[PDB]
């Protein structure tokens, strides 16, 4: 069986949702593959599947909802509501082998024809990230369109909507302390709100900095990456600064010795 | 991928002591490190953190413990200072991530008896 990580809306406090996001990255790494004091996560070519993924249990009115995320990436490939199951499309072979196993007791398995990227996500709902609010109500809003839609109630571009609030809250929280304590002041004071370009460019740049960081001259950056603050304004050149900002990185290459 | 610690014993309250903790070449390098301790029967806590450079203390043990390194050496230090009878633990010697250090660490040595009586 795969691991699961429960969390519910219902009386969410920062404490309660930062140690659901801390355990759900303790599940994501063994910790056994840590540079620059970030964590990698495991390589995907050697990783046998009863080791692929983790499960994410979301509750709220108290309808339930559990998530597949990909271990080798944190990011959401499914979730299952009641006796159904809805994947998203595969991009080869191994990994749609590795999705049979995912919830294996369900009645029905459906596959959207789409992808979970945030482009495809974002062309379904019909807002794109920069617009779409985030925070503890849209997640328990989210959970119960994603409940309903096996029901036969939620329709596409708010199906996909809470998918990116879900993936933004759980999976960009999981990979980035900053976006995990930006989702802390959104709980800690009621708030729902888009995300900051801040966000939305680290999230479109987790594989080039999981790239540069592991391929650095000791820490030193091959070509600097370009970010962004709040107010959408620069380059890194080390992995200095980016150690107290991103806390998974994907595995790229082995490590040096 | 090992952490080898010393410096342990049986001391008086008001006395110091000193941990060291020798640990491997890639650990030193890419891993934040740190002190922590547990009694029979009762939880690991954390008490000091070397991160990033960072310290990160304790509140029981804040303006009593120094956590240092040696980067020459690939070694850390724990200063203990002015030891009370709630110090009394085995202590442990961890190293993990930068988040992750301060909880769960990821890597640990085999631990060390402090005696305050």
């Amino acid at each position: 069986q795969y691991p699961i990580i429960n969390f519910t809306t219902a009386g969410a406090t920062v404490q309660s949702y930062t140690n659901f996001i801390r355990a759900v990255r303790g599940r994501l790494t063994t910790g056994a593959d840590v540079r620059h004091e970030i964590p990698v996560l495991p390589n995907r070519v050697g990783l046998p599947i009863n080791q692929r993924f983790i499960l994410v249990e979301l509750s709220n009115h108290e309808l339930s909802v559990t998530l597949a995320l990909d271990v080798t990436n944190a990011y959401v490939v499914g979730y299952r509501a009641g006796n159904s199951a809805y994947f998203f499309h595969p991009d080869n072979q191994e990994d749609a082998e590795a999705i049979t196993h995912l919830f294996t007791d369900v009645q029905n398995r459906y596959t959207f024809a789409f992808g979970g990227n945030y482009d495809r996500l974002e062309q379904l709902a019909g807002n794109l990230r920069e617009n779409i609010e985030l925070g503890n109500g849209p997640l328990e809003e989210a959970i119960s369109a994603l409940y309903y839609y096996s029901t036969g109630g939620t329709q596409l571009p708010t199906l996909a909507r809470s998918f990116i609030i879900c993936i933004q809250m759980i999976s960009e929280a999981a990979r980035f302390q900053y976006i995990e304590g930006e989702m802390r002041t959104r709980i800690r004071y009621n708030r729902r709100s888009a995300p900051d370009p801040s966000v939305i460019t680290l999230e479109n740049s987790w594989g080039r900095l999981s790239t540069a960081i592991q391929e650095s001259n000791q820490g030193a950056f091959a070509s600097p990456i370009q970010l962004q603050r709040r107010n959408g304004s620069f380059s890194v050149y080390d992995v200095s600064i980016l150690i107290p900002i991103i806390a998974l990185m994907v595995y790229r290459c082995a490590p040096p010795p | 991928v090992q952490l080898v610690e010393t410096g342990g014993g049986s001391v008086q309250a008001g006395d110091s002591l000193t941990l060291s903790c020798a640990a491997s070449e890639r650990i030193f390098s890419h891993y934040a490190m740190g002190w922590y301790r547990q009694v029979p029967g009762k939880e690991r806590e954390p008490v000091a953190a070397l991160r990033l450079t960072e310290t990160n203390y304790a509140d029981s043990v804040e303006g009593r413990f120094t956590i240092s390194r040696d980067n020459a050496k690939n070694t850390m230090y724990l200063r203990m200072s002015s030891l009370k009878p709630e110090d009394t633990a085995v202590y442990y010697c961890a190293a993990g991530s930068y988040a992750a250090i301060l909880y769960a660490p990821s890597y640990w040595g085999q631990g060390t008896q402090v005696t305050v009586s």
